[PDB]
């Protein structure tokens, strides 16, 4: 436990770390309000272009000529502003659908991670996932994901398969393994290694079929309460 | 069989609009940011499509590579696995895909700019995804790959779909067949079938197809006297032919915005499938997944990425 | 000083032999960076770090320790 919130408690002191001088881990966000802003620009812009006609003030087109005229070139000012806005609303809503997509994924996230613990590897990012914790940016969310991941590793020889009597044993949960000596059944994401009795291992089959059963000997917890 | 970068693109606004032409090039500045805005655009889309391949492929830190012998207890990989002998190494598979998968455009100005990772490149990840499936189980997606018997992994992956590993090394050699010839039917269901890559094709073919529609639109007179930007120039005194031209730039500059329109829709959508993709890659291949049919009818024991043009294709 | 690529003409960066982590995307695995006097350079990138699991039918690796890691989504 102790050990565990210093990891815990450090990690998180990095993260304060990271975004004090990172501008760009928030650039998936910066983008988004880059990206309408410069739509928006572009849509203003759209005002000073001639779209073919005399100019672009609307006025200084009227007072120059007698209206009869400015009705035909009123239209390439029309059919070019009304066309730069199909153009930027059709964007808005292939945008906002990109930002819908990750809305849902978003409030995939929200509901899965945060509110459960989730099973899908990689969803909650990359380890085991223990919790996440939501935090709000402007025009978005972010989460602190809370991910354990294993560290130092040993080679060990291991068997799929113990022989005892003849019988075969097997882990209910875990893996025999050995440091070349004694066989040790442990769980498998952590090294927490266990002697072998019955209430490790299940007894099917027999030695013939399994490949790989190594001999040992599993002990039992009831042989030596009897002895007395 | 999915989906995963289209064709990038990049079409030079100016030029394909006005062909060497100062005369039109002037006009298009009568149009403001159309041109600029669209290259902005087409440039969004081709940047994360190599996002998009980013994100699939390439989930691994390290580059694993399969140990010099295979002993996995029976199970075949030689078909899945990484071929010595070809000079660009990707699997025997992988081969079969690229054969059924199949100046033009860029003569005006649709440049087909290059995809950031070489198909070889592709085929090493793929080899990387597949070396630590088969010898670290799943742990290399949660750090550092750990070593594990095979035919110890599928003991769990047993235990992942509520069948106790007690039926696997019991049964194990048969269960070795079973995988081996069904990898075999694999080929000939590539092999002897080009629909199964439809989707593949369907995407390839709509990029080529509005190409040659965006192409062919350079013919088209759109009211103008003809369709050959000199001529107009040619024939008429330019007073009038800059009246012409309009309708050849209105035209051709709207027929743009259709196609940039075309390609952000339909990179949306495969924007979509790449995540499906990033996803099944993360949890089907690099865990074992607990959804049901979200990696294919069944219960799931683990899928194996295969690299395929502008695509992937995932066994299951 | 000029080099021919995969992607087109390259001018102003030296070609190495090494290859490192993609750093600048150019196209067709051709990732340019600054470092090293020091000039532009280009390179194949590497995929990743290369390593080979040590793998034997009786090997397996059971972690010891962890890490408890939080990484910014
Ligand atoms: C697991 O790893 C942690 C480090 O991540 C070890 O904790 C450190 O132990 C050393 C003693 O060797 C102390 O000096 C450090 O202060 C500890 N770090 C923290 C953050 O408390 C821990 O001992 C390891 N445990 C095992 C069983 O390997
Ligand atoms: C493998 O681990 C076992 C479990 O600790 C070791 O067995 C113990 O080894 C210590 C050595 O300091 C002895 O004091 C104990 O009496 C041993 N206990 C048992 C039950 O054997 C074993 O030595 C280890 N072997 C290797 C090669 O690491
Ligand atoms: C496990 O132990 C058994 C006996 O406990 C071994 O069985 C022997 O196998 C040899 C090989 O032909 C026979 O000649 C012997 O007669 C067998 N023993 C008996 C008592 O019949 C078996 O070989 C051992 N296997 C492993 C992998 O340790
Ligand atoms: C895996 O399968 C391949 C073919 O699917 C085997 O390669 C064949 O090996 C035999 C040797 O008995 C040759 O006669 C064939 O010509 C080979 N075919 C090909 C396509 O190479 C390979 O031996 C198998 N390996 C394992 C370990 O199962
Ligand atoms: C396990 O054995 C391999 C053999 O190459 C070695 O590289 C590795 O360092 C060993 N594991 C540890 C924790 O040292
Ligand atoms: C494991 O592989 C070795 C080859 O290095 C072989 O000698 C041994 O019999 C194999 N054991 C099993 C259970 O497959
Ligand atoms: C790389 O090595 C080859 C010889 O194998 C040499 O011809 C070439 O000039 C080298 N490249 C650079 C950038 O020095």
């Amino acid at each position: 436990q102790k050990l565990i919130a210093n990891q815990f408690n450090s990690a998180i002191g990095k993260i304060q770390d990271s975004l004090s001088s990172t501008a760009s881990a928030l650039g998936k966000l910066q983008d988004v309000v880059n990206q309408n802003a410069q739509a928006l620009n572009t849509l203003v812009k759209q005002l000073s272009s001639n779209f073919g006609a005399i100019s672009s003030v609307l006025n200084d087109i009227l007072s120059r000529l007698d209206p009869p005229e400015a009705e035909v070139q009123i239209d390439r000012l029309i059919t070019g502003r009304l066309q730069s806005l199909q153009t930027y609303v059709t964007q808005q809503l292939i945008r906002a659908a990109e930002i819908r997509a990750s809305a849902n994924l978003a409030a995939t996230k929200m509901s899965e991670c945060v509110l459960g613990q989730s099973k899908r590897v990689d969803f909650c990012g990359k380890g085991y996932h223990l919790m996440s914790f939501p935090q709000s940016a402007p025009h978005g969310v972010v989460f602190l994901h809370v991910t354990y991941v294993p560290a130092q590793e040993k080679n060990f020889t291991t068997a799929p398969a113990i022989c005892h009597d003849g019988k075969a044993h097997f882990p209910r949960e875990g893996v025999f393994v050995s440091n070349g000596t004694h066989w040790f059944v442990t769980q498998r994401n952590f090294y927490e290694p266990q002697i072998i009795t019955t209430d490790n291992t299940f007894v099917s089959g027999n030695c013939d079929v399994v490949i790989g059963i190594v001999n040992n000997t599993v002990y039992d917890p009831l042989q030596p309460e009897l002895d007395s | 069989i999915l989906p995963v970068s289209m064709t990038k693109t990049s079409v030079d606004c100016t030029m394909y609009i006005c062909g060497d032409s100062t005369e039109c090039s002037n006009l298009l500045l009568q149009y403001g940011s159309f041109c600029t805005q669209l290259n902005r655009a087409l440039t969004g889309i081709a940047v994360e499509q190599d996002k998009n391949t980013q994100e699939v492929f390439a989930q691994v830190k390290q580059i694993y590579k399969t140990p010099p012998i295979k002993d996995f207890g029976g199970f075949n990989f030689s078909q899945i696995l990484p071929d010595p002998s070809k000079p660009s190494k990707r699997s025997f598979i992988e081969d079969l895909l690229f054969n059924k998968v199949t100046m033009a455009y860029r003569f005006n100005g649709l440049t087909v700019l290059p995809p950031l990772l070489t198909d070889e490149m592709i085929a090493q990840y793929t080899s990387a995804l597949l070396a630590g499936t088969i010898t670290s189980g799943w742990t290399f997606g949660a750090g550092a790959a750990l070593q594990i018997p095979f035919a110890m992994q599928m003991a769990y992956r047993f235990n992942g779909i509520g069948v106790t590993q007690n039926v696997l090394y019991e049964n194990q050699k048969l269960i070795a067949n079973q995988f081996n010839s069904a990898i075999g039917k694999i080929q000939d269901s590539l092999s002897s079938t080009a629909s199964a890559l439809g989707k593949l094709q369907d995407v390839v073919n709509q990029n080529a197809q509005a190409l040659n529609t965006l192409v062919k639109q350079l013919s088209s007179n759109f009211g103008a006297i003809s369709s050959v930007l000199n001529d107009i120039l040619s024939r008429l005194d330019p007073p009038e032919a800059e009246v012409q031209i309009d309708r050849l730039i209105t035209g051709r500059l709207q027929s743009l915005q259709t196609y940039v329109t075309q390609q952000l829709i339909r990179a949306a959508e495969i924007r979509a499938s790449a995540n499906l993709a990033a996803t099944k890659m993360s949890e089907c291949v690099l865990g074992q997944s607990k959804r049901v049919d979200f990696c294919g009818k069944g219960y799931h024991l683990m899928s194996f990425p295969q690299s395929a043009p502008h695509g992937v294709v995932f066994l299951h | 000083n000029v080099f021919q690529t995969r992607a087109g003409c390259l001018i102003g960066a030296e070609h190495v032999n090494n290859s490192y982590e993609c750093d600048i995307p150019i196209g067709a695995g051709i990732c340019a960076s600054y470092q090293t006097s020091q000039s532009i350079i280009a390179y194949t990138m590497s995929l990743g770090a290369e390593n080979s699991v040590a793998y034997s039918n009786n090997s397996i690796a059971i972690p010891t320790n962890f890490t408890i890691s939080v990484t910014t989504e």
